[PDB]
C-alpha cells in the first residue's frame, strides 16, 4: 500500500507539469491577441477616416 | 476429514485477514481508483498541452 501511495504521487505531478505548461501557451497567445486587436481597431479607424474624407472632397 | 479440519482452519485464516486484509483492500483498490482518473486527465492535459 505504501508504494502505492508513492506511484500515485507521480501522477499528481506531471498533472501539475502539464497544466503549467498549458497556461503558458495560453498565457503567450493572450498578449499576442491583444496587440492584433489594436492593429486592427487602428486599422479600421484610418479607414472609416478615408471613406468619409473621400465623399467630403468631392 | 480434511474438508472440515483444513477448511475451517482456512475460514479462520480468511476472517482473520479479511477482518484486517479488506479494510486495507479498500485502502488499495480505491487508491488504484485513484490511479486511473490521474491517468485520464494526464491524457487530456497532454492533448490540450
Amino acid at each position: 500500500d505504501s508504494y502505492l501511495k508513492h506511484q500515485e504521487i507521480v501522477l499528481d505531478t506531471l498533472l501539475p507539469q502539464t497544466v503549467s505548461n498549458q497556461w503558458r501557451i495560453n498565457n503567450d497567445y493572450i498578449r499576442q491577441t491583444c496587440t492584433i486587436v489594436e492593429e486592427m481597431n487602428i486599422q479600421q479607424r484610418k479607414q472609416i477616416n478615408d471613406l468619409e474624407i473621400y465623399r467630403k472632397r468631392l | 476429514t480434511s474438508m472440515k479440519i483444513q477448511f475451517k482452519t482456512a475460514m479462520p485464516p480468511t476472517e482473520v485477514l479479511l477482518e484486517s486484509i479488506q479494510s486495507k483492500v479498500e485502502s488499495i483498490e480505491q487508491l488504484q481508483r485513484k490511479l486511473q482518473h490521474v491517468q485520464p486527465l494526464e491524457q487530456q492535459n497532454n492533448e490540450m498541452c
